[PDB]
């Protein structure tokens, strides 16, 4: 494995109105994160790091917030080395920076995309 | 140092790192417990892999590996287990961020594989180290200074464990999560419910420290200067089979005491739950080993020795029906409510005219004392209506079991100094099994007899002791706690004389077996010899 370390993309971001729904991809690039367990967070403004979801290694178990249950869907695909977030019956409460986040070794996280959500 | 210094030192290595590794496996199972969120079942599971790994390979191990290069192999063993603690930490490393978020008044998810094969390739890590090690060792040596060598590796394998509780006491109060996170933003504490510490510290610790013992077999020479066939052979002389099932019972004794010894003290002297005990089982371990090699013994005096060191822990084994201290007089268990009429027995006891209204749990245990030394089952039960004052069932309170009185804390002051001498006596011991396995079976069958013999202790008196000792304990248990899941759960209170004359009586009859199989095992080899 001659890599550095691991760079976490985000994309899918963007403007969703009323309870809609979008899909949140975050590709890797680096060390292997086919053992480790991919996470998203969220930023609200004026908010610390509210946690999301998260997938295990070969996506036998997920682990969801109590914030969104049964509304979001964490999904994996190791051969293209990605994540995905659904989301679905959006709320003007979900408004955040959604983070993507591994832990090969060293806790990496992305940059984050604006998911801002009109009210209606 | 002329090339066996070098391998007792690094066998001692060895020995220090293994029980190093079964004090860290066992003390840091509460955190991995917590954090991987798994059950009582899986996490028991977890635990017995160590037996499964060991088991499943001891034998073969000891046998095949005698022929072989032995320190090779114990150091391929060393460089196992510590792969193993290595792999036990594992799942820290990239599982990302751990995530945690009754006055009682009368009223009128598959990451654990990652340690469970981890602590089996320790069960298989382990399993090079008494067999071949012992065998390289008295195959060597001097005609006689052998029983000294494990006295004194014996010895100092006790450093393992004083590292093991103290790095675990170290490393329990440190967040999980240390060198991640921001500390000020932790605010749990660990007497919180929710704390898990940095459990993968101690598998990286005793990980690296085994892989840094397994570095200098490498260097050191294999010579300082059928299976099935040999397996019958083995199991065909009579000397070593009632040499087995004799120390097959005395282990056994050995370990349903050791495990219940904290219990029984509880129940039956109310104290609650290593500072000077330790420096006494080394000094016992190596003055049994240097009574061996300075008084001489040949094969009868080393039995006629360990079945002496024996027959005096069993006879100062004996007190112990002779210091018991009074039943505890707990209101609702041994006696009614009020505490004016002794009771038939425990199950199903009506209530009293103190607490007629009773709007409370009887499966609660919240223990109180009262002011005339009688315990409570509950402040709810014992008519307190306000927080304890004005309590009904007092007339013919405060939190807490009753202390007793100091005429049998001096009797706990003398039960204490006879697990003393006892301990001193058992250590006094230790060496005359391994002298006399090794004795008895052919010198080219040295590491398969201490295979097996391994094997069994391990097994029927490692495993199957505290199951059945445990099983003949929870008959005399009087208050039953119903779980949450209305399964199995745990015992409150015992039956003081009656769990005390199981526990020394299970204990007393399997020594005394041992004493008759001794008796036996000295006329044969007086016989043959």
């Amino acid at each position: 494995g001659s890599s550095s370390q691991v760079q976490l993309v985000e994309s899918g971001g963007g403007l969703v109105q009323a309870g809609g729904s979008l899909r949140l991809s975050c590709a890797a690039s680096g060390f292997p994160v086919n053992l480790s367990y991919m996470h998203w967070y969220r930023q609200a403004p004026g908010k610390e790091r509210e946690w999301v979801a998260a997938i295990s290694s070969w996506g036998w178990h997920t682990e969801y917030a109590d914030s969104v249950k049964g509304r979001f869907t964490i999904s994996r695909d190791n051969a293209k080395n990605t994540v995905y977030l659904q989301m679905n019956s959006l709320k003007p409460e979900d408004t955040a920076v959604y983070y993507c986040h591994v832990r090969v070794g060293r806790s990496y996280f992305g940059q984050g995309t604006q998911v801002s959500v009109s009210a209606g | 140092c002329n090339g066996l210094k070098m391998f007792l030192a690094a066998l001692s290595l060895s020995f220090i790192a293994k029980t190093l590794g079964a004090i860290i496996m066992k003390s840091s199972i509460i955190h991995i417990e917590r954090r991987f969120e798994i059950s009582s079942s899986l996490v028991g599971f977890i635990d017995g892999s160590f037996e499964i790994g060991n088991l499943l390979v001891i034998v073969f191990v000891s046998y095949f590996g005698s022929k072989l290069h032995r320190p090779k192999l114990i150091g391929i063993g060393c460089f196992i287990m510590g792969i193993g603690g290595v792999l036990t930490a594992l799942p820290h490393f990239f599982m990302g961020y751990y995530r945690y978020s009754t006055l009682s008044t009368c009223l009128i998810s598959y990451m654990w594989i990652y340690v469970f094969m981890g602590n089996m390739l320790r069960g298989i890590g382990e399993t090079p180290i008494v067999p071949l090690g012992l065998s390289y060792i008295d195959d060597f040596a001097k005609e006689g200074h052998s029983s000294l060598y494990l006295g004194i590796l014996n010895a100092i394998a006790m450093i393992g464990p004083i590292i093991g509780f103290t790095l675990g006491s170290l490393f329990s109060k440190m967040y999980v999560d240390i060198g991640y996170v921001d500390l000020s933003t932790i605010r749990i504490t660990p007497t919180d419910s929710r704390w898990v510490g940095a459990w993968w510290l101690n598998f990286l610790v005793s990980g690296l420290f085994s892989i840094i013992s397994s570095i200098p077999f490498f260097f050191l020479p294999q010579t300082p200067n059928g299976f099935f066939q040999s397996f019958k052979s083995i199991l065909t002389n009579p000397l070593y089979v009632m040499f087995v099932l004799l120390t097959l019972l005395q282990v056994s004794s050995y370990i349903g005491a050791f495990t219940y010894v904290f219990k029984y003290v509880e129940q039956q002297y109310g104290q609650p739950s290593g500072v000077i005990t330790i420096p006494i089982f080394a000094s016992g371990m190596f003055l049994g080993g240097y009574i061996i090699k300075k008084f001489k013994l040949n094969t009868v005096g080393i039995a006629k020795f360990s079945c002496f060191t024996a027959v005096m822990s069993l006879s100062f084994y004996l007190l112990y029906f002779f210091i018991l201290c009074e039943n505890k007089s707990v209101a609702g268990l041994t006696m009614t409510y009020d505490g004016n009429n002794p009771v038939t027995s425990h199950r199903d006891v009506p209530l009293s005219y103190c607490n007629s209204d009773c709007n409370c749990d009887e499966s609660q245990w919240e223990p109180v004392c009262g002011n005339n030394g009688i315990t409570y089952i509950s402040p709810c039960l014992a008519g307190c209506k306000s927080s304890f004052y004005n309590c009904s069932c007092l007339e013919v309170a405060h939190l807490g079991e009753c202390p007793r009185d100091d005429a049998c804390t001096r009797k706990f002051y003398f039960f204490v100094a006879i697990q003393v001498l006892n301990l001193f006596f058992s250590a006094l011991g230790g060496t005359s099994h391994v002298m006399l396995i090794v004795k008895i079976v052919q010198p080219e069958l040295k590491s398969l007899a201490l295979g097996f013999h391994s094997m069994v202790i391990r097994a029927l008196g490692g495993i199957l002791a505290p199951i059945y000792f445990g099983a003949l304990i929870d008959t005399t248990c009087i208050k039953w706690s119903t779980n949450n899941c209305g399964t199995r759960g745990s015992c409150r209170t015992y039956n003081s004389t009656s769990f005390s004359r199981v526990y020394l009586g299970l204990s007393s009859m399997l020594r005394v077996s041992s004493l008759v199989l001794y008796i036996i095992l000295i006329y044969a080899m007086k016989k043959k010899y």
